């Protein structure tokens, strides 16, 4: 079946009821430090081109609705790196895109509000706010070293294909 | 023991008990059976369930012996029936289409059952159509009689009792009569007498 | 010009026969069968007459308290409008169950048998059933004759067909 | 599987039995030869054996009663039949069925035509009647 | 058996494959379908054409007389035969024993209609008609087995629909059937929706072909989808094809790279949600629960014995990745017993043989060259004698 | 006023002392209550005993009980207790369908005819709490199809298979007191034989008598009617109809009897004492395919008001599933040519 | 389809992908085919000694003794050549094709290939064509058992040459719906005045000449506008395949009277459920 995510711990930080998961970046966010060399970020762009056909998604832990989160918003990323030449843009529109605010846990317009908690308060809102945002920096660089192929204005078709495709027929957008 | 309980509920003859598992011809005296005259017919409601299986086969409808064996057992109880006159049956179920019925199966499916409705329940007279050897519960019935010491006869005749769901086939009653009545003129006489040979069921 | 009253006389006894009720049997416990087949009880069963156009069309009706036989003698001028006739009654019969008041086999001496009981008069109009029997006398005979022209327009142009290439 | 063989049905107490001698040949041949056509089928349908126990008897008084109704014009039918009183009509119309099972050249296509006066006359009760009969024609 | 080998016609809703008793492989394997022109006098009833000759027969139309593995048009089956008889087999029909084959759940009417047809209008000396199921399992014993056995689950995969048939004893368990929205036509389509939606330039008329074309020589089954993905991704040289096509127009040679659709084809099988969304049930599932649903007494040897059928179960790996995905279903099942709680372990076996793609024509060839096969047969005087009621029941043989 | 409580047959009817509630069988082992609310029928009740087809339904007016026979061979006493209706098992001693049956007025037994060729007429015995009953056999030779009692409860007149129409005495002196003599006879010892019809056509349908129940009538298969006045040693009177056979009759007065039968359609017949004639008295149903108001045979028809003696409405059922309720006076006035009496 | 082809599918076909993955320079894959014609004609396509570079089809007519006897040899070996070779076990004639050595055109030989129970049956009308185009009369009649239990008879003389088919109707039916057939050949002649004369006797042959019930004896005479060098293949290709031919008619008509049965049945059941409440 679909693939759900492996770094949940016995002790592990969570910020509503996803999980406030290690991620190695210079970003600024709640994101505790790694050590491991593998980050929920890879996790999700590892599995996105397997995971994105699935309709159904049972949710195993906390980690997973981070994994559902990054990955939906991959889709986003791939939305516009469809269009652009270069992988020196698509890093900028992905610091643009892994900035404007797209709803949270508990606003209209989150798909997925019955399977994601809501902030109990204003910390916890920004918090998760800024872990998120957090998140859709890291994976929106990272999926720039791949989605370019080392000639430039290439957007290899090979990602840009699922365009279309909407992992559990959800959108952030 | 049923037999003498069952006589009973009737205040009081010959129980002729038929279930799933096995059918029995338990005389009673004036109170109280008596073992030594009791007997077994190696065929019941079971065998008529799986008669018609095979029957059903024949007509077209493969049924497994296993999973649907309660489903052709529901078939059987809904729309087997002794046939009186066996001749009489086979040439309306060759020359007409009367006796044909729908039934539905549990999956939805509808199929058509006509003769077999008479033959399945036919083995209890002829029980080597299962492949079993005897003579059918009703000249056993007769043997079982005639069997006795006599001063009784005429009451164990007169006093025929049913017992048992694989008993409740219409006509039953009716065939045993027609059946010991033929025993009894040909085997107790030969003449047109039997105008007394009278007993009920 | 002898059709006509001929299947008025057929009507009409028709209409006479088939007024049925449900009867249960005297001879067998909880059983119920159209007295007509069975004929196990005599008061049970009504005269049996005949209605004939000529010396070979003509149809049986054996009325009962609760079902009659209707037999029909097909006309069949020749060799080919014989098994014609023939095959089609054949076909009918094996599809009996379908019709519900169609004989599986004929009555000795006729090409197809109706059996219409209590339940059929009352599962369907009876003076719709009278209609249909009718009905049926008269299309089956346009049948054979349409089969009949169809078989010998068929053969002609096949025989020319096979001819002409010479 | 010997016993069966014997309908054991045949002597049942609680069984059913029925409860149990023509015209005049001269007669009807004369009116008829006379010309004498409505006269001719009431001669026939006189004393019908409606008990002999023999059919012979019966198939005269058949044929006698067959011979005037083939002799008869179709234009001299309705004039008959009209002619007879229920009872009348009622048993001209077992012997019109008696004649369907004896069809000859024409016989049946006149036939037709007296059953269906006898018919309009007597009405599909008629035919009921014929039917019902246990001691008939 | 005389000198003249039995006929052997495999009516199927899409194909059609017909040849002689002994041969390995049918003579001819075409459409299901005739074309006629649209009151009918003189010899009209024989202007009609079948097969490959009947698709796009200009001023005729195209009909196809079996839904569902059933007949529908009877008028049209039976002028269908004409020509299977007299156009491309040449069998003289008096001469021939026929096997034909049916669907499960086909009517006892259905069998005296066919037989109406065979006896009454082409005079055959004998005919059989053989359950497909049955013959599948038959085809089998050429694999992997020793032992032949007519009990079994067999997986018949057509273009119109998969069937997940249990057989004991020779006799479809008819009841325990179970039908799955996946077949060969849903994994040319999905197939051809990944194309659109990265290749250019492929002729819109000619979307399906290039599709069909690409699921016939390059898709097959994964054991794995993220690490499927990956070696694409990774060493692509070695995984993603070329594949080039002729511009039914301006007759160019137009060309596409071909890659993810070659394994994301045959996955729905195994992901059905992934192109359907009224089925997600995986094929895996589909047949624990059939045979979980049959006699407890006979579901072991069904799981030991899971044959295959029909062109859409020959890509390569899919015994291997069906038997994979089921024993763990099962045995995950067998586990929670002991926790609840050491039911013996589940035998489960996907065999797989080279006669597939008809398994049922070629075992139904098979049957039919032996001797048992004329003793089973209905022969024509008793179809006389006896009626064509004898055609409702058909003696399975073989084991 | 015609109205449909279904397609198939109604097997038979009763209704009760009010004319508020009637009794039906639709074609199968129950039997349906139905209740006017405003001009709706309602289905207020449901009887589910017996085992087989129901083939006859009888109310007892002011004991307000139901009695019932099936091919079942068997007979329920129904009783209303509260809000729900008990049946009591009431074995006939017979080995094949009960066909009809009827309480007799004084509501102290009821009779069945059954396919036994035997009247079983059965009565309740306050000792040791159970009905019971006799059988009047001879010369019954075929199945029972119709029974109705004399006004004194005693003589029963029976139409079978065989035929006849019979008048018996059901006399049972364990519940009723020794009958005054009748223009019929003046023995009547249990089974006595007191009147035969002589024909030897056609199956008696329906037999009913008088309100003084001094004449029988009775319709048999061979479509005639007659009517033997034991006021005149018991000649018979006699009317060959031209149709097709009735089913059912009543007397709607001394002299006019009303009849339905496989024409789907009610009749009028007349007696002529004097003459001892019947006439035939004319449709009474004056305008599928056809111009009656019920569309298969009516197969009975019963009294609603003003009784025998002079009744002014009449009911009937038949097998296309319909009951209808003639209005006598209203049938007068859209038919001036209509003579009743 | 009004009239039966001549040649064979299944040889053709078979032949024709051997032959293209042959050119194509594939590797030779093995085959093995054992299929029927009419008139109990048996085939067989296989590689001998298991040599899968050679393909060889055979043939098998229990009736060939007789065709030989009037030229058949030496009317194979003019058609076929070099691919003739000794009879397989079990059959009379054999061609071998040689997946190696194959000609520029292979659509002559496939095609030739496909007719080899035509070419079979040609040397015998071929022979008495030439006796009557020779005035060559008195010459001995062929009798040709083509069946278990039919016949056909070739006779020439001075102007015509006539075929006579002795045929069996096993289907008591089918010779009733045969005589209707028989009897427009007996007239076609009135849609063709230049074509053959068919004749037909029912029971009655036109010898120890079988006479039965279900016996029929159709007789077509020849004339030199179909006997000639210009018309005789065509001729031929008619006349020998004219016996499957009426049975195949004969067939295909029951299975028209079945549509219009199942047609006129089903308007019945109509009716009968349009009386129903």
């Amino acid at each position: 079946p679909a693939y759900h995510s492996s770094l949940m711990d016995p002790d592990t930080k969570l910020i509503g009821n996803m999980a406030l998961l290690p991620i190695r970046s210079q970003f600024k966010g709640p994101a505790p430090r790694e050590t491991k060399d593998t980050d929920i970020v890879d996790e999700a762009i590892y599995y996105f081109k397997a995971n994105v056909f699935f309709k159904n998604y049972e949710i195993k832990n906390e980690a997973d609705r981070t994994l559902i989160y990054i990955t939906l918003y991959i889709s986003e990323c791939l939305k516009k790196l469809q269009k652009c030449n270069s992988k020196s843009q698509g890093e900028k529109e992905m610091y643009t895109l892994g900035i404007t605010n797209f709803p949270i846990p508990g606003e209209p317009g989150f798909p997925l509000n019955a399977i994601y908690a809501k902030p109990a308060n204003k910390q916890e809102d920004e918090v998760m706010r800024a872990y998120l945002q957090q998140l859709r920096q890291e994976t929106g660089l990272r999926l720039c070293e791949k989605v370019f192929d080392p000639q430039n204005d290439k957007p290899s078709k090979w990602w840009t294909c699922f365009v279309k495709r909407q992992f559990m027929n959800k959108s952030l957008s | 023991i049923q037999a003498v309980l069952t006589l009973y509920a009737q205040g009081l003859g010959v129980v002729v008990d038929s279930g799933d598992g096995v059918t029995h011809i338990c005389p009673v005296y004036e109170g109280f059976s008596l073992p030594h005259l009791t007997r077994r017919l190696d065929i019941a409601g079971r065998d008529i369930t799986r008669y018609l299986i095979k029957l059903l086969l024949l007509r077209g409808y493969a049924f497994n012996h296993s999973a649907d064996f309660e489903t052709v057992r529901m078939i059987k109880e809904k729309l087997c029936y002794v046939g009186y006159n066996i001749e009489q049956e086979q040439k309306l179920a060759l020359e007409t289409t009367v006796l044909v019925e729908s039934y539905t199966l549990p999956d939805g499916r509808i199929i058509k059952v006509g003769g077999e409705r008479f033959e399945a329940p036919e083995a209890l007279f002829q029980p080597h159509l299962i492949n079993v050897e005897g003579v059918g519960v009703a000249e056993l019935l007769f043997n079982t009689i005639q069997a006795a010491d006599i001063d009784t006869r005429s009451e164990f005749y007169k006093h025929i009792v049913l017992s048992g769901g694989s008993t409740m086939y219409p006509g039953l009653p009716s065939r045993l009569e027609r059946e010991l009545k033929q025993l009894y003129l040909e085997r107790v006489l030969k003449g047109d007498v039997e105008k007394l040979s009278k007993f009920k069921i | 010009a002898t059709l006509r009253p001929y299947l008025s006389a057929v009507r009409a006894t028709l209409q006479a026969a088939l007024c049925l009720e449900n009867f249960s049997s005297q001879v067998v416990e909880r059983h119920n069968k159209p007295e007509v087949e069975v004929r196990s009880s005599k008061e049970l069963l009504l005269q049996p007459v005949t209605i004939s156009r000529n010396e070979k069309e003509k149809v049986l009706i054996e009325g009962s308290i609760n079902s009659v036989r209707v037999s029909i003698a097909v006309k069949q001028a020749d060799e080919i409008e014989k098994i014609l006739c023939h095959k089609f009654m054949r076909f009918m019969m094996m599809r009996a169950e379908n019709f519900f008041i169609l004989r599986r086999k004929p009555v000795e001496g006729y090409d197809i048998s109706f059996l219409i009981t209590n339940f059929h008069t009352e599962q369907m109009y009876k003076h719709k059933l009278v209609d249909f029997v009718i009905h049926f006398m008269e299309e089956i005979d346009k049948e054979i004759s349409e089969m009949k022209l169809s078989v010998n327009a068929r053969a002609r142009i096949v025989a020319e067909e096979f001819l002409k290439n010479f | 599987a010997r016993f069966r063989k014997v309908d054991v049905d045949e002597y049942d107490e609680n069984k059913f039995v029925d409860e149990d001698a023509g015209p005049d040949e001269g007669e009807v041949d004369s009116c008829l030869r006379q010309g004498n056509m409505t006269a001719a089928l009431q001669a026939a349908l006189k004393n019908p054996p409606i008990n002999t126990k023999s059919q012979a008897v019966k198939d005269r008084a058949g044929s006698i009663v067959l011979k005037v109704l083939i002799s008869f014009k179709a234009n001299d039918i309705e004039k008959a039949v009209q002619s007879l009183d229920k009872n009348g009509v009622d048993l001209l119309m077992k012997y019109i069925y008696k004649g369907f099972e004896s069809p000859s050249d024409n016989s049946s296509a006149v036939l037709l035509q007296w059953h269906e006066k006898a018919l309009a006359a007597g009405g599909v009760g008629s035919i009921v009647r014929v039917l019902t009969a246990r001691k008939t024609v | 058996a005389g000198r003249l080998p039995a006929c052997v016609v495999d009516c199927g809703t899409g194909y059609t494959k017909l040849g002689y008793a002994g041969n390995t492989e049918p003579q001819f394997i075409i459409p299901s379908c005739i074309a006629i022109k649209e009151v009918m006098k003189g010899v009209d009833d024989l202007d009609f054409f079948i097969g490959d000759e009947a698709i796009e027969k200009p001023t005729y139309a195209t009909k196809w007389p079996i839904r569902h593995g059933i007949v529908e048009d009877w008028d049209l089956m039976e002028r269908f035969m004409e020509q299977v008889i007299f156009k491309y087999l040449r069998a003289e029909p008096e001469d021939h024993y026929f096997l034909l084959t049916e669907p499960p759940l086909n009517t006892p009417e259905n069998r005296e209609y066919t037989a109406e047809i065979m006896f009454e209008s082409f005079n055959v000396p004998g005919l059989y008609i053989a359950v497909q199921a049955v013959l599948a399992l038959a085809a089998s014993w050429t694999s992997q087995v020793g032992e032949r056995t007519l009990t079994g689950t067999v997986i018949d995969s057509g273009d119109g629909v998969t069937h997940v048939i249990p057989v004991a004893e020779g006799y479809v368990i008819g009841s325990c059937i179970k039908h799955i929205p996946i077949a060969g036509r849903d994994i040319t389509y999905f197939i051809q929706q990944l194309l659109r939606d990265r290749e250019v330039g492929i002729p819109p008329e000619q979307s399906l072909e290039t599709a069909k074309a690409v699921k016939e020589r390059y898709s097959y089954v994964c054991p794995d989808l993220v690490k499927e993905f990956n070696k694409y991704d990774t060493d692509g040289s070695k995984w993603i094809k070329q594949y080039t096509g002729i511009n039914a127009i301006s007759k160019k040679e137009f060309s596409i790279d071909v890659g993810y659709e070659r394994f994301l084809g045959p996955e729905i099988f195994f992901h059905p949600e992934f192109a359907n969304p009224d089925f997600t049930q995986p094929i895996s599932e589909v047949v624990d629960e059939v045979i979980q649903n049959c006699p407890i007494d006979v579901r072991r040897p069904l799981y030991k014995n899971i044959v295959l059928s029909g062109g859409s179960t020959m890509f390569r790996d899919f015994g291997r990745r069906l038997q994979r995905d089921l024993k763990r279903t099962v045995d995950a099942r067998l586990k929670l017993s002991e926790e609840l709680s050491k039911p013996k372990p589940i035998d489960v076996q996907v065999i797989t043989h080279h006669m597939q793609r008809y398994a049922v024509w070629f075992g139904g060839s098979m049957l039919a060259s032996t001797p048992e096969f004329y003793q089973v047969c209905h022969t024509k005087k008793d179809y006389e004698e006896i009626g064509p009621s004898i055609c409702r029941h058909n003696p399975v043989f073989g084991v | 006023a015609y109205h449909s409580f279904l397609v198939e047959p109604i097997s038979c009817h009763a209704w009760n002392k009010d004319r508020t509630q009637i009794a039906i069988c639709p074609n199968n082992h129950e039997v349906h209550i139905y209740e006017k609310s405003g001009n709706k029928w309602v289905q207020v009740h449901e009887l589910k005993e017996h085992n087989g087809q129901v083939t006859g339904v009888d109310w007892a007016p002011d004991s307000n009980r139901i009695v019932t026979c099936g091919t079942d061979r068997n007979a329920y006493v129904w009783t209303l207790k509260g809000r729900t209706w008990k049946p009591t098992l009431v074995i006939l001693r017979i080995n094949r369908a009960a066909r009809c049956v009827r309480w007799a007025p004084n509501e102290k037994k009821f009779a069945v005819g059954s396919g036994s060729r035997v009247i079983s007429i059965c009565y309740f015995e306050q000792e040791n709490d159970w009905w019971v009953c006799k059988h009047i056999k001879k010369p019954i030779r075929s199945t029972v199809l119709s029974l109705d009692w004399h006004p004194n409860s005693v003589l029963l007149a029976a139409g079978s298979c065989d035929f006849k129409c019979r008048i018996f005495s059901a006399y049972i002196k364990e519940v009723e007191e020794r009958p005054a003599p009748t223009p019929w006879g003046s023995k009547m010892p249990f089974g006595e034989l007191m009147f035969e019809s002589s024909s030897s056509c056609g199956w008696v349908h329906g037999v009913c008598f008088s309100a003084n129940g001094s004449r029988v009538a009775w319709v048999s298969h061979d479509s005639t009617v007659c009517l033997a006045d034991a006021d005149k040693k018991m000649a018979v009177a006699t009317l060959a109809s031209e149709t097709l056979p009735l089913l059912a009759v009543t007397f709607i007065t001394e002299s006019s009897l009303v009849a339905a039968g496989h024409d789907c359609f009610p009749v009028l017949f007349t007696y002529d004492s004097a003459a001892g004639k019947l006439s035939f008295g004319g449709r009474l149903d004056v305008p599928a395919g056809l111009d009656s108001l019920h569309k298969n045979s009516v197969s009975q028809i019963s009294v609603l008001s003003g009784g025998k003696a002079k009744c002014s409405q009449f009911c009937t059922t038949g097998m296309d599933g319909g009951m209808s309720i003639w209005d006598v006076r209203s049938l007068e006035s859209a038919l001036k040519d209509l003579k009743i009496v | 389809m009004i009239l039966l082809e001549v040649n064979n599918r299944i040889i053709e076909e078979t032949l024709a992908l051997k032959f293209e993955n042959a050119a194509a320079g594939n590797k030779p894959e093995a085959v093995e085919v054992t299929f029927a014609d009419f008139d109990g004609v048996l085939y067989h396509i296989s590689n001998p000694n298991g040599d899968k570079t050679k393909v060889m089809v055979s043939i098998s007519l229990k009736f060939y003794k007789e065709l030989q006897a009037h030229g058949a040899d030496e009317l194979l070996k003019r058609v076929y050549g070099s691919y003739l070779v000794n009879p397989e076990s079990g059959y009379n004639v054999s061609l071998l094709y040689d997946l190696e050595n194959l000609p520029a055109s292979k659509d002559s030989i496939v095609h030739q290939a496909g007719m080899l129970k035509r070419n079979c049956f040609a040397s015998v009308f071929e022979k008495y064509f030439q006796f009557q185009e020779e005035g060559k009369e008195g010459e001995n009649r062929a009798v040709i058992h083509y069946r278990d239990d039919e016949t056909m008879y070739v006779e020439s003389k001075k102007d015509r040459v006539t075929v006579v088919f002795s045929t069996v109707f096993k289907d008591d039916d089918d010779v009733v719906i045969g005589k209707v057939f028989m009897q427009e050949f007996k007239e076609g002649r009135r849609a063709s005045h230049t074509a053959p004369q068919v004749l037909f006797s029912h029971r009655e042959p036109p010898t120890d000449a079988a006479v039965g019930d279900n016996i029929g004896y159709i007789t077509f005479v020849l004339f030199p506008r179909h006997t000639n060098a210009s018309a005789r293949d065509n001729t031929i290709n008619l006349i020998h395949t004219f016996r499957d031919y009426l049975h195949y008619h004969i067939k295909c008509s029951k299975a028209y009277i079945h549509t219009r049965m199942r047609a006129k049945t089903s308007d019945f059941l109509k009716v009968l459920n349009r009386a129903r409440p």
